[PDB]
């Protein structure tokens, strides 16, 4: 069973390589302004008719425009969901959305987040999950992939002071990478046995008699792009893991490939844009070596199992409560472990009923920070987050200033690079102390003693780390819950992006050094280690004492 | 909740925003 | 060096800075003070009865909370004392004694009795033997022995010879000899010694970059621990009681980075002394430091090759004359050239061979210099007609006695011309004795110095511009990779400019005022101290030894302080796991007594525990005061191999020595019986 | 303004190229193409519908194959709340609960064994689940073959026809329906 998670591992990377690599030579040419092949005409009488002005705008400009259409498919869909009665496509007739719950929903849907404090089967109408949720999944995705696209154009870029046109930035992103590979991944989820049908909610007698109720939709539609990028937000409540979703093994590596996708391409797009694969193949390695890592503990975790259910009378000890059938142990072990390393939200195994070995390991790479493959767009901001902090204590260790790939760093970057590291465990640990100061939050248990604060913490994790992922026993759809999350998936969105843009704008200016004999190579094992030392230990030096009262607690019960 | 950790959670914040204004300062 | 007991009581004395408004300016200790007080009003009501409980933990969190800030303060003030320390020793007299001005500039004038400090601009003063100089300035005429070990360390007396490559002086130092006057060039106040002892004593120490970078993370990082302890209340008020108050602030204190935190200071105090105890003068730590980043290295040949002027001698080369003939010339210059620089010549001849036929008493040669007319020498008591001048010169000799001059020794200035040297002949009666050939060598050890450079990655270009075959043979017995010759003030610059805007940084060890421009447009301006006055304030550090080649120490030093900083911090953040393992299964054994399988330590008890960790985390800072003083170790190795080095000692020591530390601290504690 | 037009027609166009028209895209070609896959994967003869080849439905009784339990909140196997059971590891009501259900497992089945496939008393993740793994399937072949009077062979060569193995053995688990198992029993039957 190890030597089949062992394969399991190697099988996904390798497969994830060789479908990410292609992605970077074409991600790259989207980085650097140059149109794709075939497409040159079709952009020129694109964005004549849409007016984006070919000309560049700086960090602070760009700044405004991701935020103002974040703003504005903020106001969208909180305005889409407190209606939905007025708006067709309703078979069920679906009443209209309460206010503290449609807030949150869109605060999460446009923030990356794609938290699910409802049912969505028995919440939402066709309209919204066809429309307006789906926009959202997709300009989420495109606005990281925007953000990383001027750091990555500031970092290559010597001494300019723009960072190009964010709006013909997210087009060409959005036509030319989320909407087509979108539609392949649609297509084979139908072949499969994923449902977009939008028939009414068919009712189904049994062989028994007990007359039960099918629901159905456009879900193999919103499927594909909750998979690609790292949206993670499904059709119904038990998302990516209903049948009508992922009904078979074939579609569960789909959905793997396609978390893992985006990140991966961005890393080997950063490799290949600087002229240096190494540069890219160091970022890689180092997210894949803790990844890796975390998956052995994860399926080693989950192997041992619920030790009860041996002495409870049954022939194995693999802890099968909250997981599925077709998807084995190690499978959703790896499913578990890849949505909370890539901010996706999606799971299939309930991760509530999970063993404390095995539930501790996605709470540690949520609140280290989006940064083994974490996030679409994020993937690469998150962990150059770290980079610039690594490549100064390097260059503190060396005796010379701190530069990374030429550019020097200073005080002007590093206040906003604390800043931007800092903003996170804040959000964490101040919800996650609200939470127990009153009793709403308190008062959202499923299960008692230490997993309970494990539940929140989980939640809160998720919420400030634009996850999605959930400790599905909360009941968060109070009140109280749905404005605590939203706050924090607010900041946790935009006091991340915003320190990045600025730190871009910082950087695009400085001119870049050309090369040196006795400079560090951040390329080598050696600073592979050091990156991957300073994740595992800013990020774990910050939640032990978080993580001690939860699942070490009932770990070592 | 009660009284006597109000200002608790006041000396926190206290020490928050002087951290922070430390962190923006460059004294 | 660290513990003299001298001074100690009275830094202990200053370590006393305990007030708020000597406090904020260092905020990663701000809040270890203001976590002392409340533990301290926490045992206080502790004790009187408010709260229930034992109240001697408290007490001791509080007092060994307390003793953390006492040693930090004690390694700031230590660093201050010793600084303090080096001024001193730097300080000597500066107002040692009245000045003897002269109204008008002349050997032998009217005499004053005025005191040595409002000399101002182009002020002339007579020095006689055993006297010493009250401001800094130049010389005008005459020379002699001058020693300056009670300013620089060197005891060599040095001459300051009128004019020339060297005829700069500084101030309270001693003079030896008679025969010395000295221009005035700067007000006393202006001269970069007071200014060090101003900015010692003054104590400002304006941060550079790195350090307010280094501040920025380590501010960070206590934020991120300061909520981390902070939301560790509610977290344990859910399950059971919640942790006292001082077990989290204890809890914090040890997370908080308190080693580099309080070291902070003394890295780059400590690193002005290194300064000041190399010979030399330093403005800003930031000129520290990018005089520490520098890559290329600039020079002039006038302080390489013997300091210029003083050329050796290579087999005088001559058409028709025998090497025993020639001999005899040299001979008979060693009874003559009775400048300096002509006594030098004859030295140089002497030991080149070595001829003791005659000497100045058995020929009474007439010890006369040259005339400023024809710079001719006026000894005529030998039996040939001696003639000391150049080309000119001896063709001006030759129609004004002997008439008309021969093809051979023209052709002969032809040949020295071609081959370098310089073209200076020795003539004798109405003949020639051929041109002397006066090519220079390279003195001291500059190759293995150059060699060191190019081990340590730093260019060296060397800028002067004679000739390029010169240039090229000393860049060949020097050891410089390159150099420029054919050089201007505007071809410095733009090379400088080019390097500059190529990607890379320079440096500059000028002494004159020609290339002091240049000298000042370059980010790391390293000024002569045997150099000129106004080149010396256009620099940004001065070297006191007359040494071209202090870059090296400078490279060394200035590397050590960023090596120091960044090893102490990555110790302070790598100590926290072990910080980690030994409180967090004590600090929650209370209401969580399944977490009592974690301290792998087999510590003794939760109040044991609390009070080890704080114990070393004291006497981690007081045992490192030492690494602060003195920094890391520089091997010159390659960054790779020695971010290796540095991770191998310092990142293995976290989590290893604090291992080490709280387990023999609390097995002492339980051997005492305090727990 | 500044950039009101350009943001204002990015988000229209972006809204009607990726949400209204991908959607359209995706399901007209789904008709066309896949139409029983797209259209719910039902299963059904005559015109009335007895489930679909993938939702699982709830089994009570001795003659019918038993999947895994659910924890649906109002009804087992209820379609309409798929949540699945967010009980912890640790929680002793999942004790009580597992304990009756492997009570309840082994009054039911007294000639197979005394271990019951962990599956078979633990919840789905989904809350609703059409398929279980062939030995646990096989485990509760001797109450179906007397509850139906039909050859324990016949039934083995049964559930191995209507299994369903991954591409690869190690990707997923081989596994087998249950639903269209049952109405295949039925179909045995008469
Ligand atoms: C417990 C067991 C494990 C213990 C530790 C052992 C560690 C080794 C494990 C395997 C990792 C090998 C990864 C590459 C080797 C490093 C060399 C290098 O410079 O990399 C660039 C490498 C070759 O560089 P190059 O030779 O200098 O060529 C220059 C080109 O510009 C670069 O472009 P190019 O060469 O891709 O372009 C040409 C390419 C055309 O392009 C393509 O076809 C697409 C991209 C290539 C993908 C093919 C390989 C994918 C690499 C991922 C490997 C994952 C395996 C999982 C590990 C096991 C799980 C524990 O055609 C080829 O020639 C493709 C072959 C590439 C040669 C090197 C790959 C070795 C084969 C992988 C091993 C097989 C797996 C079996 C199990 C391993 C157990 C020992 O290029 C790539 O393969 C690109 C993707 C890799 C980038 C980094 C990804 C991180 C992977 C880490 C894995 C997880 C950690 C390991 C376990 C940790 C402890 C538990
Ligand atoms: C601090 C406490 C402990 C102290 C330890 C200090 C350091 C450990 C040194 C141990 C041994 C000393 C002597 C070794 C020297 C000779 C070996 C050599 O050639 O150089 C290798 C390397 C030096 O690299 P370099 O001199 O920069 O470049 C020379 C390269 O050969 C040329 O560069 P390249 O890129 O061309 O490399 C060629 C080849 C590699 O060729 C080699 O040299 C390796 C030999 C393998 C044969 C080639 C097969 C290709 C496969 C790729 C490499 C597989 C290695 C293992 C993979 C499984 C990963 C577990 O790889 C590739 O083809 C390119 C792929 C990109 C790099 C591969 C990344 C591998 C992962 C390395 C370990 C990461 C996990 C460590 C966990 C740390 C957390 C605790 O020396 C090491 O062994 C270092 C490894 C790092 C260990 C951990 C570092 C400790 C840091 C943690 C704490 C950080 C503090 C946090 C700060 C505070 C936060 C607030
Ligand atoms: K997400
Ligand atoms: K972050
Ligand atoms: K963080
Ligand atoms: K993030
Ligand atoms: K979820
Ligand atoms: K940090
Ligand atoms: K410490």
């Amino acid at each position: 069973m190890a030597a089949q998670g062992f394969l399991l591992i190697a099988t996904f990377l390798l497969v994830l390589m060789v479908l990410a690599r292609p992605l970077g030579s074409g991600l790259a040419r989207l980085i650097n302004d140059i149109p794709l092949p075939g497409t040159t005409g079709v952009e020129r009488v694109l964005f004549r008719a849409l007016g984006v002005s070919d000309r560049e705008m700086n960090w602070k400009q760009y700044l405004c425009a991701i935020l103002g259409l974040n703003m504005l498919g903020l106001a969208v869909l909180f305005f889409m969901l407190l209606g939905q009665h007025y708006l067709p496509l309703n078979p069920q007739q679906l009443p209209g959305l309460s206010w503290d719950l449609a807030l949150n929903t869109a605060v999460s849907f446009v923030t990356n987040t794609n938290w699910q404090s409802y049912s969505g089967e028995t919440t939402l109408s066709y309209f919204s999950q066809m429309a307006g949720l789906t926009v959202q999944n997709f300009l989420s995705a495109a606005s990281g992939i925007a953000v990383i696209f001027a750091l990555i154009r500031a970092f290559t870029r010597q001494s300019m002071s723009t960072l190009g046109n964010a709006w013909v930035d997210l087009l060409r992103i959005t036509l030319w990478v989320l909407v087509p590979v979108a539609l392949l991944i649609a297509l084979f989820f139908i072949q499969q046995g994923a449902l977009q049908n939008f028939l009414p909610y068919q009712a189904v007698n049994t062989v028994e008699g007990a007359q039960q109720l099918l629901p159905m939709g456009p879900v193999a539609s919103q499927e594909a792009i909750k998979m690609l990028g790292t949206n993670g937000g499904g059709f119904f409540n038990a998302n990516s893991s209903h049948p009508f979703e992922n009904p078979t093994a074939l579609t569960n590596f789909v959905q793997m490939l396609a978390i893992f996708l985006i990140p991966t391409a961005l890393c080997f797009a950063f490799g290949e844009v600087m002229g240096d694969r190494r540069q890219g193949r160091m970022l890689l390695w180092a997210m894949s070596v803790i990844f890796v890592i975390c998956v052995g503990v994860v399926m080693w975790a989950e192997v041992q199992g619920n030790p009860h259910l041996l002495a409870l009378g049954t022939d194995s000890s693999i802890n099968m409560e909250g997981k599925e059938s077709r998807f084995g142990v190690l499978v959703s072990s790896l499913f578990a472990v890849v949505t909370t390393a890539a901010s996706c939200g999606a799971v299939i195994a309930m991760h509530d009923s999970f063993t404390a070995l095995g539930g501790m390991v996605p709470m540690w790479l949520m609140q280290i920070g989006e940064v083994v493959f974490g996030g679409v767009g994020s993937g690469l901001y998150g962990m150059m987050l770290f980079v610039l902090l690594a490549v100064f204590i390097a260059g503190l260790m060396i005796g010379r200033t701190p530069e990374y790939l030429g550019k020097k760093i200073d005080v002007r970057e590093m206040k906003l690079t604390a800043l931007a590291i800092l903003v996170t465990p804040t959000l964490v640990l101040m919800g996650a102390a609200l939470a127990m100061m009153t009793d709403a939050g308190r008062s959202a248990m499923l299960n008692p003693g230490p997993h309970g604060f494990s539940e929140v913490l989980y939640a809160v994790s998720s919420a400030a780390n634009n996850n999605g992922s959930a400790f599905a026993g909360l009941s968060a759809n109070s009140p109280f819950w749905n404005c605590l999350l939203a706050f924090c998936m607010f900041v946790g969105r935009f006091g991340v992006i915003i320190p990045v843009m600025a730190i871009a704008g910082s950087l695009v200016s400085k001119k870049s050094q050309a090369a040196s004999s006795g400079t560090l190579p951040t390329h080598g094992p050696l600073f592979v280690g050091l990156l991957i030392g300073t994740v595992l230990l800013v990020g774990a030096l910050t939640f032990i004492p978080a993580l001690a009262l939860g699942p070490v607690a009932e770990y070592l019960s | 909740m009660s009284a006597g950790v109000i200002t608790g959670v006041l000396l926190v914040f206290l020490l928050l925003g002087y951290l922070v204004y430390a962190l923006i300062n460059a004294e | 060096l660290f513990e003299p007991t001298l001074v100690v009581q009275a830094l202990k004395e200053a370590v006393k800075k305990l007030n708020p408004q000597a406090q904020w300016r260092n905020p990663v200790m701000f809040i270890v003070w203001i976590g002392s007080l409340l533990t301290t009003c926490i045992s206080i009501a502790m004790a009187s009865g408010a709260m229930p409980g034992n109240a001697l933990f408290s007490a001791a969190i509080s007092g060994w909370l307390w003793i953390t800030v006492l040693f930090a303060n004690f390694a700031e003030a230590l660093a201050e004392g010793r600084s303090k320390a080096q001024a001193n020793s730097l300080k000597g007299v500066k107002k040692t004694a009245f000045a003897r001005k002269l109204r008008e500039p002349k050997y032998g004038a009217a005499a004053d009795k005025v005191p040595a400090d409002q000399l101002r601009k182009g002020d002339i003063v007579l020095v006689e033997a055993g006297d010493i100089i009250p401001c800094d300035g130049e010389v005008i005429e005459g020379g002699a022995s001058v020693d300056e070990s009670a300013i620089t360390g060197e005891s060599a007396p040095v001459i300051r010879e009128s004019g020339g490559d060297f005829a700069s002086v500084t101030g309270g130092t001693r003079i030896l000899s008679d025969w010395l006057v000295i221009e005035c060039s700067v007000n006393p106040g202006e001269t970069f010694l007071d200014r060090m002892i101003a900015m010692v004593e003054g104590a400002q120490r304006r941060k550079t970059p790195n350090e307010i970078a280094l501040t920025i993370l380590l501010i960070a990082l206590t934020i991120v621990f300061l909520l981390a302890t902070a939301t560790l209340w509610p977290f344990s008020a859910w399950g059971g009681n919640a942790v006292s108050v001082t077990v989290l602030v204890a809890l914090l204190v040890c997370l908080i980075p308190t080693t580099i935190g309080g070291l902070l200071s003394a890295i780059g105090v400590a690193g002005m002394s290194r300064m000041l105890g190399a010979n030399v003068i330093a403005t800003s730590g930031r000129a520290v430091e990018a005089a520490g980043d520098v890559d290329v290295l600039l020079l002039n040949k006038t302080g390489t090759i013997t300091l210029g002027n003083r050329q050796a001698s290579e087999f005088i080369p001559a058409q028709g004359v025998d090497e025993k003939t020639l001999a005899d010339a040299a001979q008979l210059a060693s009874l003559a050239d009775e400048t300096p620089e002509g006594r030098s010549i004859v030295i140089l001849a002497k030991q080149r061979f070595n001829l003791r036929e005659r000497d100045v008493q058995s020929l009474h040669a007439t010890f006369v210099p040259f005339t400023a007319q024809s710079r001719m020498s006026g000894i005529n008591i030998d039996n040939r007609m001696i003639r000391k001048g150049s080309v000119d010169a001896i063709r001006r000799h030759v129609e004004a006695n002997g008439g008309h001059f021969p093809t051979d020794v023209d052709q002969k200035v032809d040949q020295v011309a071609r081959q370098g040297a310089t073209p200076l002949v020795v003539v004798e009666g109405s003949r020639v004795l051929g041109v002397i050939a006066l090519k220079d060598i390279v003195k001291g050890g500059i190759k293995e110095r150059f060699a060191q450079l190019r081990k340590m990655g730093i260019k060296t270009v060397m800028i002067t511009g004679d000739n390029r075959l010169t240039a090229a043979a000393i860049a060949a017995e020097a050891g410089v990779d390159d150099f420029l010759a054919e050089a201007t003030p505007e071809a410095k610059l733009a090379l400088i400019r080019q390097y500059q805007a190529e990607g890379r940084l320079v440096a500059m060890t000028g002494d004159g005022t020609n290339d002091a421009p240049a000298l000042a447009q370059a980010d790391v301006a390293v000024a002569m101290n045997s150099g000129t006055q106004a080149a010396k304030e256009a620099g940004n550090m001065v070297d006191l030894d007359s040494n071209p080649t202090k870059l090296i120490e400078v490279v060394h030093i200035g590397k050590q302080m960023l090596m120091t900083r960044g090893s102490l911090t990555t110790f302070s953040i790598a100590n926290d796991v072990a910080k980690y393992f030994a409180i967090i299964p004590a600090a929650f054994a209370a209401t969580y007594p399944q977490l009592n399988a974690l301290n792998i330590m087999c510590l003794h008890s939760p109040d044991s525990a609390i009070l080890s960790a704080v114990i070393f985390n004291a006497l981690i800072i007081v045992f490192l005061i030492p690494l602060a003083l003195k920094g890391v170790s520089y091997k010159p190795l390659t960054a790779s191999a020695m971010l290796r080095r540095n991770l191998w000692i310092y990142g293995l020591g976290g989590l290893l020595v604090p291992f080490i530390g709280i387990k023999v601290i609390d097995l002492l504690l339980t051997v005492c019986g305090l727990v | 303004m500044s950039g009101l037009r350009p943001a204002l027609s990015t988000f229209i166009f972006l809204l009607l190229i990726t949400g209204g028209v991908y959607p359209l895209l995706t399901t007209v070609l789904g008709q066309w193409w896949f139409p029983w896959q797209a259209n719910g994967s039902l299963i059904r003869e005559g015109d009335t519908v007895r489930g679909s080849a993938l939702i699982g439905q709830n089994f009570t009784g001795n003659g019918y194959f038993h999947g895994r339990p659910s924890a649906t909140a109002e009804m087992p196997y209820n379609p309409q709340a798929s949540g699945g059971s967010n009980l912890a590891v640790s929680n002793p009501e999942l004790d009580k609960l597992i304990a009756a259900r492997v009570a309840a497992l082994r009054a039911a089945n007294p000639d197979a064994s005394a271990s019951v496939p962990v599956e078979l008393v633990t919840a789905s993740a989904s809350g609703l689940d059409n398929n279980i793994t062939p030995q646990a399937a096989a485990w509760q072949i001797p109450r179906v073959a007397k509850a139906r009077n039909l050859s324990v062979e016949q039934l083995t060569q049964l559930i191995a026809k209507y299994s369903q193995q991954p591409l690869v053995k190690y990707i997923g688990q081989p596994v087998v329906n249950i639903v269209e198992l049952n109405l295949a029993l039925d179909k045995l039957d008469e």
